RNA sequence: CCGAUAGUGAACCAGUACCGUGAGGGAAAGGUGAAAAGCACCCCGGAAGGGGAGUGAAAUAGAACCUGAAACCGUGUGCUUACAAGUAGUCAGAGCCCGUUAAUGGGUGAUGGCGUGCCUUUUGUAGAAUGAACCGGCGAGUUACGAUUUGAUGCAAGGUUA
RNA sequence: UAACUUGGGAGUCAGAACAUGGGUGAUAAGGUCCGUGUUCGAAAGGGAAACAGCCCAGACCACCAGCUAAGGUCCCAAAAU
RNA sequence: GACAAUGGUAGGAGAGCGUUCUAAGGGCGUUGAAGCAUGAUCGUAAGGACAUGUGGAGCGCUUAGAAGUGAGAAUGCCGGU
């Protein structure tokens, strides 16, 4: 059928979070979870488990199983933008961005 | 078997049961106008001829009247003040052909 | 009585974006650049419309040409021989019966060669 | 807009032509030419697409020239270095590479487009008297001279 | 020293054909039935590079 | 007369935070819904956050809570693109696809012709002279008194009030 | 078919090239200073390869009509090898 | 119906569009206002209606009057990106 699941103000960038996604989208979830779970990043603990609680609200809820379940889209977008500042040389600043990010993933199965 | 015919300051061919366009006639819908100006008719018993080949006459119904795209009309000249812009529309006449020459 | 000047600048500005649907980049999104554009565009119409007259002129020509050097009748023998006959139509009627029918041309070749 | 006929693709048609290069001379040769491969001296000439036709050329090293530019005519390039420029050869390239000579001659009457540069291929030079391409059913032409 | 122009949205896109990364090796356990990396340990149960040599 | 970049600088815990040794200078920041009825309960999760269930007419109104544009960033997809010299469009136009505030339709566009941005200042600028990173907002011939002429209007050798 | 007066309102006072009679300068200057006239400036379009001033000519708008001006007719690039 | 004119900066004269508010008249609005978005529509132009979606309470129209009445550019202020 159809599911989801979203992370939202998590404090990462949109990009370095993106690049992960383009490992997974179109596969199916088994991989996926493997994929995410060896590259030794700061991404892949947070999208495995919004990605595997997005399998437990489907199980749970929609009542499906496990096997079909692919990846139909997923997807990082922009958040909201701490804006700090470093002090700089000769009597200035540099403001910083603290970015942040809302994760978007939507488990399918494909059929009804 | 085509003809060729004179209508505004141009020419247009013509196979019989076609349609055309034209610039305005002032002449209602229905209201079958008759060309009296033709210049050719080939084909089988070719017949190219004088300024008016006389004897020649085409008819033909008057389907719609109606009125064209507006293009815009703009320009300018730069580095300076000055510009221009107004549309035009266009009238015109849309028949299409019964009974090449009579 | 002070005017928030708003609710119509947007709205202008759309007309004149929405005149930009094709071009390229940041071209098609933002008025000013758009403007500029949509600004040279009518311009190039206002001779576009003249060129295109100039043009198909010279590709009638160039194919009754392409018909008369069959005959080697080239292109001024042919048309001096038209207006001698008594007889005169525009180009792109000589271009059609050209291309769509061959005969019709050669009758009136004939037409106009023995006028020379 | 109106009325007028106009050429695709599959309203087409194209031909393989020879023509002998011997006793004869350049200029003549190249113009009338490429007023066949530009599509010209066709009644369905459209200059949005290629109605250009194909030529054969047969024995180019028959061809001649009248006065001194048997040799006063220079052919340049450069080959882009410094000081890489070459007066390397002359008209003498009539003896070693004659049809390169002429497939130059021609591809200077043509533009630069891709259109133009698409007609330019569709020539093929032969400073021999043999050609391979006779599957074509090729056919003589005579030129006006 | 500087940029002179913006760099525009293609070029931006264009630039990063490269900045993918690579789909890692990886393989099913031989007897802890799930996948792994090659030519290293498991993580897990007991270890299997050839079978149990470790405890972590 | 203004209706949150206006109007007190200040609609809110402001002469505050802040800056400066000190005189002194000086900010940004309104809105849930009708009512708090402000998400019991399950599930993943360490949490945060979320999917569900429910309150409510509406929770894509759920507290960074009316409306939510543009820049900017993405995800997918109809068309198209790897011998090609491009102020980037326009004109002509095949091919492929689609069907409208239903009319000389709309989306893309192989290829060709044609074509050196905008304002300012200038004898003249593609200009290698200047200014603009983009977009949103703000923002510059006003008012009194008086003279003068123009047009109108009422009276008329009279007219007019402070 | 314009000319004059009165009244209201301004702008302009840095001009350039081409030809032409001249001064200066070296019978030098895309020079400078004057008279004379044109065009540009405030005017696009066709030709001069390309171009503010040279040459033909003064755009109300639209047409897939025609005849001509300067300049051109082998290909580029329409038109007489 | 004829005849003729209609390039144009500085600048002079004239007719005009829309915004906010007011006065008067006449009208619309949960059986969904305004704004917003989309659109292949009308007008010679500035511009205006219409259909649909979102939106959740005020708004148009005719006549005339007064204006803080229009913003692409100030090495412009602010905000965001
Ligand atoms: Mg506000
Ligand atoms: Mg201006
Ligand atoms: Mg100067
Ligand atoms: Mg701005």
């Amino acid at each position: 059928m159809e599911a989801k699941a979203v992370a939202r103000t998590i404090r990462i960038a949109p990009r370095k979070v993106r690049l992960v996604l383009d490992l997974i989208r179109g596969k199916n979830a088994a991989e996926a979870i493997a994929i995410l779970k060896l590259t030794n990043k700061a991404s892949s603990p947070v999208i495995e488990k919004v990605l595997m609680s997005a399998l437990a609200n489907a199980e749970h809820n929609y009542d499906m199983n496990t096997d079909e379940l692919v990846v139909k889209e997923a997807y990082a977008n922009e958040g909201p933008t701490l804006k700090r500042f470093r002090p700089r040389a000769q009597g200035r600043a540099s403001a910083i961005n603290k970015r942040t990010s809302h994760i978007t993933i939507v488990v399918s199965d494909g059929k009804e | 078997m085509f003809a060729i015919i004179e209508t505004g300051g141009k020419q247009i061919k013509v196979e019989e049961g076609q349609e055309i366009f034209v610039e305005k006639l002032d002449v209602n819908e229905g209201d079958t106008f008759t060309f009296d100006k033709v210049l050719f008719v080939g084909g089988d018993s070719v017949k190219v001829g004088a300024p008016t080949v006389e004897g020649a006459t085409v008819t033909a119904t008057v389907n719609k009247q109606g009125r064209g795209k507006k293009i815009t009309v703009f320009t300018y000249k730069r580095r300076k003040n000055s510009k221009r812009k107004k549309g035009h529309r266009q009238p015109y006449t849309k028949l299409t052909i019964d009974k090449i020459n009579a | 009585p002070r005017v928030k000047g708003g609710t119509v600048t947007r709205a202008r500005r759309k007309k004149t974006i929405k005149l930009a649907k094709g071009y390229f980049g940041s071209k098609h999104t933002l008025y000013k650049v758009a403007k500029q554009q949509v600004m040279k565009s009518g311009q190039y119409a206002f001779r576009d419309r003249r060129q295109r007259k100039r043009d198909f002129r010279k590709l009638w020509i160039t194919r009754i040409n392409a018909a008369a050097r069959q005959h080697e009748m080239s292109y001024s023998r042919l048309m001096n021989g038209l207006k001698k006959a008594g007889i005169d139509i525009n180009r792109k009627m000589l271009s059609e019966i050209a291309i769509s029918d061959e005969k019709a041309f050669a009758q009136l070749v004939t037409k106009a060669k023995d006028a020379l | 807009m109106r009325q007028t006929f106009m050429a695709n693709e599959s309203n087409i048609e194209r031909k393989w032509y020879v023509i002998d290069a011997e006793g004869q001379t350049l200029g003549r040769l190249s113009s009338e030419v490429a007023s066949i491969l530009r599509g010209k001296n066709k009644v369905t000439y459209t200059p949005h697409v290629d109605t250009g036709d194909y030529v054969i050329v047969i024995n180019a090293s028959k061809i001649e020239f009248t006065g001194n530019k048997e040799t006063d005519k220079v052919y340049y390039r450069h080959s882009n270095h410094p000081g890489g420029i070459k007066s390397i050869t002359a008209g003498e390239l009539r003896r070693t590479n004659p049809e390169r000579l002429i497939e130059n001659s021609i591809k200077g009457m043509l533009p630069s487009t891709r259109l133009g540069e698409k007609q330019g291929k569709k020539l093929f030079v032969y400073g021999g008297a043999e050609h391979p391409h006779a599957a074509q059913q090729p056919e003589n032409y005579e030129l006006r001279g | 020293a500087v940029p002179k122009r913006r760099t525009s949205k293609t070029r931006k896109n264009k630039r990063r054909t490269h900045f993918k990364i690579s789909v890692p090796g990886m393989t099913e356990c031989p007897n802890c039935g799930r996948e792994y990396k090659l030519s290293h340990r498991v993580c897990k149960n007991c270890g299997s590079y050839n079978g149990e040599e470790v405890a972590a």
